[PDB]
């Protein structure tokens, strides 16, 4: 019952066409799921990481981006510094 | 930027090359091929073989020389020390000069300006936000990071922080003619708490965003803001940006300017005689109308 969706993350001249799916019991991928994937891939904490989609700011952690308008072929921008604790 | 549908063939490449995404990569690649990549120090440009403002000018020319490159360790490694050593009002321009170094470098510029975004001084923060707008200026992006990055600063109460974001959005959305950007910056134009020069910068941003578009609501807001502002405080030294926005919005059109000047006829002579002439010449630019 994985709700897969294709997003194009771009940051620091590095781009990935991730096929992410909802994992935390949600019917659709959400900010928590995307933040978890970003933290697993890179490790930027949710406090200072900046995800940008269509010029819309990500401030609410519980706002579903699938309802906000992410579809296949959409691209998002990741802003931050790769932290290696 | 031409806004179209994906039904056309190879649409992803067409919008990318229209967005100048590969502009920066090709420009750096050719610069390396010419071997013209070494960051030219402002000092040996000055030929010093034989001061706060002078140091600021040195920082600005360094950003001018290294513009569109993104390769300058002078403001990157010890940049924080330089702005800390800098005095008074120049930290905003130094950070904006750093954005000039990183202009058209969306991916590289945003990461190297994110650290300076959380700076302590308001001028450094405003300069960092202006640096972001310079970075995204000209080059178009699919997700348009400038709009989301400048969210609280677009209408922020602090004058300097609002000035940097507004100028950054103006440079970013310059020629985009985006309805969302216009519907978010024009309400900022309608703010009364902002200073006279802040209102002028908003008019400058609106003018460069809607250049050559005859945006009716932009002109109505410009005229309404002029009417609401008192004439005595209008005509001092900073209202000269409102006619500039009008001229940009009607750039290269002509003829219809009679309506704008007729509506502007109510203004008193010292500023009306300046505003009507500016909008007329900007609209009739590149026409040979002797």
């Amino acid at each position: 019952a994985a709700a897969g969706l294709t997003v194009t993350v771009t940051h620091s001249n590095e781009k990935h066409d991730l096929h992410v799916t909802s994992q935390q019991g949600s019917s659709e991928p959400v900010v928590q799921d995307l933040a978890q994937v970003v933290e697993e891939v890179i490790g930027v904490p949710q406090s200072f990481q900046k995800l940008i989609f269509k010029g819309k700011s990500l401030k609410e952690m519980e706002t579903p981006l699938s309802a906000l308008g992410i579809q296949d072929g959409c691209r998002v921008m990741l802003i931050g510094k790769k932290n290696s604790p | 930027f031409l806004e179209l549908s994906e039904d056309v063939e190879e649409y992803e490449d067409l919008t990318e090359i229209m967005s100048n995404v590969q502009l920066n990569s090709n420009f750096l690649a050719l610069a390396r091929e010419l071997d013209i990549m070494e960051p030219k120090v402002p000092d040996d440009i000055y030929k010093t073989h034989l001061s706060a403002r002078m140091n600021l000018a040195s920082s600005f020319v360094n950003g001018f020389v290294n513009a569109a490159f993104g390769q300058d360790k002078l403001l990157t490694d010890d940049g924080n020390k330089w702005l800390y050593k800098n005095k008074d009002h120049g930290m905003l321009s130094a950070a904006a000069s750093l954005g000039m170094i990183l202009l058209w470098d969306v991916d590289g510029g945003l990461t190297q300006i994110d650290k300076y975004l959380y700076s302590s001084e308001d001028y450094i923060k405003s300069g960092a936000l202006l640096a972001c707008g310079i970075v995204n200026s000209g080059v178009r992006n699919e997700c348009d990071p400038a709009l989301a990055l400048l969210s609280d600063y677009v209408l922020h109460n602090s004058n300097t922080m609002r000035l940097g974001s507004i100028f950054g959005l103006g440079l970013a959305y310059a020629g985009s003619n985006r309805e969302d950007v216009l519907t978010l910056l024009l309400p900022v134009m309608g703010d009364s708490k902002s200073s006279m020069e802040v209102a002028g910068v908003t008019a400058l941003a609106c003018g460069m965003i809607a250049v050559g578009s005859c945006n009716g609501d932009v002109t109505s807001t410009i005229l309404q803001t002029i009417m609401e502002k008192s004439e005595t405080e209008l005509k001092d030294t900073y209202a000269r940006w409102l006619p500039l926005g009008l001229g940009l919005n009607h750039l290269g059109k002509g003829e219809a300017i009679e309506a704008i000047l007729a509506a502007l006829e109510v203004v008193s002579e010292p500023f009306r005689s300046f505003a009507n002439t500016l909008v007329d010449v900007c609209a009739y630019a590149g026409s040979g109308n002797v």
